[PDB]
RNA sequence: AAUUGAAGAGUUUGAUCAUGGCUCAGAUUGAACGCUGGCGGCAGGCCUAACACAUGCAAGUCGAACGGUAACAGGAAGAAGCUUGCUUCUUUGCUGACGAGUGGCGGACGGGUGAGUAAUGUCUGGGAAACUGCCUGAUGGAGGGGGAUAACUACUGGAAACGGUAGCUAAUACCGCAUAACGUCGCAAGACCAAAGAGGGGGACCUUCGGGCCUCUUGCCAUCGGAUGUGCCCAGAUGGGAUUAGCUAGUAGGUGGGGUAACGGCUCACCUAGGCGACGAUCCCUAGCUGGUCUGAGAGGAUGACCAGCCACACUGGAACUGAGACACGGUCCAGACUCCUACGGGAGGCAGCAGUGGGGAAUAUUGCACAAUGGGCGCAAGCCUGAUGCAGCCAUGCCGCGUGUAUGAAGAAGGCCUUCGGGUUGUAAAGUACUUUCAGCGGGGAGGAAGGGAGUAAAGUUAAUACCUUUGCUCAUUGACGUUACCCGCAGAAGAAGCACCGGCUAACUCCGUGCCAGCAGCCGCGGUAAUACGGAGGGUGCAAGCGUUAAUCGGAAUUACUGGGCGUAAAGCGCACGCAGGCGGUUUGUUAAGUCAGAUGUGAAAUCCCCGGGCUCAACCUGGGAACUGCAUCUGAUACUGGCAAG
């Protein structure tokens, strides 16, 4: 789906009801989308434009103040796992 | 006729008013034994007529006071 | 409270978010609950092909 | 959820034949019936009263493959109606579609019969029905779809079932399969080896 | 303003209505004054599809009721001569 | 919120401004009557009661005061004067 | 035709009978969890923190009230390109429509939640001292005038929100005045009170060229009633604790003024010194109540989710306005806490509305689609809006239906598991043979849920008029969110689809190996100390099934709270004994009353739910017709045994 569309003036929300070609907008919702995804029109010819995935470099570690936050530790960093391409979790 | 009770005069230490007691021989719900279930009503009447211990016909009427909402019809069985 | 650790070979420790279901462990005085294996940080039993709905062992692949 | 297993093993757990694998070999003999349901079924138990109630409940179950959840509904239905619950239980169970398919001889085994019913090839009373637990209501008729008729399963059912006892409360056309069902199934018109008070005693508690 | 409207009963995709006299402010399937008849829109071929209590609907007219749209149309569908 | 029926706020403010003035117009006329009953002079009490009666019944037509309240305020005044003189 | 309905077992002892608890066999769930998991139908889906909430939507409409028109499209005198009527444009509220505002109606309904609330409430059955927009019936009127004020204008304040100042025009806005009655007040005579105009068509008279005039449509205001809803009073019922004994001071009642839609300590003044309480007052804790759901043979016990009636609350606390109705969810004002915008001056808001989020938790969903049908608001209507509702999505959570094949098939296979090792078992179970092929996958057909409404036309009304409007048939073109719908028809193929628990006794179902009071099992009793059917692993077998067990939960069994239906000498239990108030019960006879009691009638006992004979989805769950039922309660008329009250013996 496409839930809501926003023009995003530096993390400010104004509502867009229709998007044209060549404009930047934010689509709200979109459960399974990743970086550089080629969103195309279904029931129509399907296109592709994506070819790049950059490098990771330095891997460190962490351990929280207690074990009661470990479920949030995998969740909140998992919340950060969806965001950045060059940021992995082991 | 109309809805009228029998009662018994209890507290007549006041003016133009009476608290009557009416007996209800109800059946207990679970144990089947009849209990003398009392019921006390602030009942309005006319100018100070009777004393304690006399059966008194009383009917429902307007809420004449905060609590008094019944009217004494007549006094039966004057005793000592 | 206390609780019993069913099966054998548990990887439990000083702090572990676990799950608890009630049940008398009669031979043990004053222990009234059972840790349900198949839950959180108390993992499944090292291979047990019989009665695996309790102890939370999955079905072997085939 | 149907039965889908080795077939005559239930008959050796019940000793007698419940006509579950009739087919071409109309003699049972290649079954070693009665004394071998398993590795230790070559003996006999003291067989408690609970067991003799259950094993009798299993036999009336296994002829028609009724699962317990479906089976218990009949006991709720039989005791709901008038008459005797021992009589009502089998009577409403005789009205099952595959039961009337078998009683009219359209199927030689109930598994062979239900394969015809579930694949909607039977036009009972003017409407094709694919659900075998359909109550075949009294004083009615049952036809077979002509556009899927006689594909060597129907004729073998026509052959063998006309050697087997020729049932009573209904008429078979026997030429082109036009079954007619007339009256209420009576307790005297039964296989009679089954008991009834074994079941309704077990279902009280 | 007491009206004579429809209240929807039944399951999904297989509706049913019973035409009821109710106080118009209240909900559809909720508090009503009196049920007077019913109506089936998927009334498979049996003659019973509507049994409208005509005399009380004629009686509620004198009491100032507002007969709704399809309720009036069903009276025009099930005529006053049959 | 910013619903466009919020004019009912300011439609009520001009309404209350109309009311409280005319509501006090009634009450002040009752004060003049009541002052005459504390005074006791009959003709002043009668004429004031004969003055505000068209004022009391008129606002009943505008519905600011219920008819029975307006009927009560007639029955209030004439009972007080008759027992006086 | 409408209750054809009630089981027990294990466990103390060396053994027995009892008393007696503990436990299991059954059903049920708003369930979670473990393992597994094919499809369809009807359902249900925040039980915990009324915890705090980002974002979009959840209530507008009216031009047939009105000045106007900022947009959009127009006939329109004209403008200019210049293909001289082809067009660029200027006029212009004169048309259909229409923001911004005034005004009318709604927003107090629907939708949500159960914190508070033990009685201000709720269920039941009654009453009298009332009010009630819209809808409706009847009886009449519907005369005549006025001053402002938005909007908008000229200036100006601000970042916005929102203004402030001076002029200005209309209204179905507001304010008098006339004139009143079956109206209000008053013993009476009398006094006093209302209203508004808009929309369609047009013969003819009159046209200041608008209009007036006529008809029709509708609205308007007064009074008495209907209907519906609402406020209010009274009797009973409505939880646990006495380790909660006195409680209350506008408190109990009178009188008078005021208040109240109407009644009343409702609110004050003065007086009287009372009122409630062992049939449990006051106090503390917990809780929304009911129809009903679950279980039970019944009586009862537990419970009050979903659906429906009622009540209370709307961030916390308090108050009032407006109006028919609110002390108001998406209103106002103030105080407090918490967030948001900012130009720092000042403002803004309340998810316990639908989704949705963090959080709490074992535990619960999509920021979805359409206003097509039903219902509601406004409107002449067309229509607009509608997170109500209808539908779709996810989730076996539940109930119900269905499939993963059928038949044949013995060398009794191979292999595995056993064997007193001769055989047996797995097991006709597989292979192979011949057929069927639902649902899924795929391609084509195909209902109904749709009644209406729109334009035209004929007819009857209708009026001075064949006009208008109204009703009635009638024709044409149309209205389907869901939805590649329900269903149907054909293609390819057995092919895409079976697990989970238990197997000592209770309880249906056993051997072998490993292991040795260890590892562990377990609801109860209890097993394991080297031959374990109880432990774990195989094989075999049983149960149930797209579910199956585990835990939690309630009743059952439990006649272990015994009303139906238990006991007290020794098993738990006679106060150490006695006197005695309340209270419970009470010999015998007549008369009387009918309270209890019983018989009949009446009103009601909302619908649904539950039960019976039926009907419709292919069956079923499920939706649905009538009936029965709701065993109650209240009133009325009788009967006079029994119990009670009274009178006499």
């Amino acid at each position: 789906r496409f839930g809501r569309i926003v023009q995003m003036h530096a993390n400010k929300r104004e509502e867009i009801k229709e998007v044209r070609a060549g404009d930047i907008a934010a689509a709200i919702g979109l459960k399974d989308v990743t970086t550089g995804d080629t969103l195309c029109d279904p029931d129509a010819p399907i296109i592709l434009e994506r070819m790049e995935f950059p490098e990771p470099v330095i891997s460190i570690a962490v351990e929280p103040k207690t074990k009661a936050d470990q479920e949030k530790m995998g969740l909140a960093l998992g919340r950060l796992a969806k965001e950045d391409p060059s940021f992995r979790v082991w | 006729k109309i809805r009228t009770l029998q009662g018994r005069v209890v507290s007549d230490k006041m003016e133009k008013s009476i608290v009557v007691a009416i007996e209800r021989f109800v059946k207990h719900p679970i144990y089947g034994k009849f209990i003398k279930r009392t019921t006390k009503l602030h009942v309005h009447d006319e100018n100070n007529e009777c004393g304690i211990g006399d059966v008194v016909e009383i009917r429902e009427c307007r809420p004449l006071s905060k609590t008094k909402s019944w009217t004494l019809v007549r006094v039966v069985e004057k005793a000592v | 409270v206390t609780s019993y650790i069913g099966g054998e070979g548990h990887n439990l420790q000083e702090h572990s978010v676990i799950l608890i279901r009630g049940g008398r462990v009669k031979d043990l005085p004053g222990v009234r609950y059972h840790t349900v294996r198949g839950a959180l940080d108390c993992s499944g039993v090292k291979d047990r092909k019989q009665a695996r709905s309790k102890y939370g062992v999955k079905r072997p692949k085939a | 959820a149907r039965y889908l297993g080795p077939k005559l093993k239930l008959s050796r757990r019940e000793g007698t034949d419940l006509f579950l694998k009739s087919g071409v070999r109309a003699i049972d003999t290649k079954c070693k019936i009665e004394q071998a349901p398993g590795q230790h079924g070559a003996r006999k138990p003291r067989l408690s009263d609970y067991g003799v109630q259950l094993r009798e409940k299993q036999k009336v179950r296994r002829i028609y493959g009724v699962l317990e959840r479906q089976f218990r509904n009949y006991y709720k239905e039989a005791a709901r109606l008038k008459g005797n619950t021992g009589e009502n239980l089998l009577a409403l169970l005789e009205g099952r579609l595959d039961n009337v398919v078998y009683r009219m001889g359209f199927g030689a085994t109930r598994a062979e019969a239900r394969q015809l019913v579930s694949h909607k090839a039977i036009m009972v009373n003017g409407r094709v029905v694919n659900i075998a637990s359909y109550q075949v209501s009294p004083n009615d008729v049952v036809s077979i779809r002509e556009k899927a008729k006689k594909q060597s399963r129907v004729k073998a059912a026509l052959e063998l079932a006309e050697q087997r006892e020729k049932p009573t409360w209904l008429e078979v056309d026997a030429g082109k399969m036009e079954g007619t069902f007339k009256r209420k199934p009576e307790r005297s018109d039964l296989s009679a080896d089954i008991n009834e008070h074994l079941i309704v005693e077990l279902y009280s508690k | 303003m007491v009206t004579i409207r429809l209240a929807r009963h039944g399951a999904k995709k297989r509706p049913f209505y019973q035409v009821v006299v109710a106080d118009s402010r209240n909900a559809r399937n909720g508090r009503f004054i009196e049920r007077v008849g019913f109506f089936n829109p998927i009334a498979s071929e049996k003659e019973e599809g509507t049994r409208l209590d005509l005399d009380r609907i004629a009686h509620w007219v004198g009491q100032g009721a507002t007969i709704s749209d399809r309720v009036a149309a069903l009276i025009k569908e099930v005529n006053k001569a049959a | 919120n910013i619903k466009s029926a919020k004019k009912r706020a300011i439609q009520s403010e001009k309404a209350r401004k109309h009311n409280a003035s005319r509501r006090s117009m009634m009450r002040t006329f009752i004060k003049k009557v009541y002052a005459a009953i504390e005074a006791g002079d009959k003709a002043a009490a009668q004429k004031a009661f004969n003055e505000m009666q068209p004022i009391v019944d008129r606002q009943a037509a505008k519905g600011l005061i219920h008819k029975n309240k307006a009927a009560r305020h007639k029955a209030n005044l004439t009972a007080q004067i008759n027992k006086l003189a």
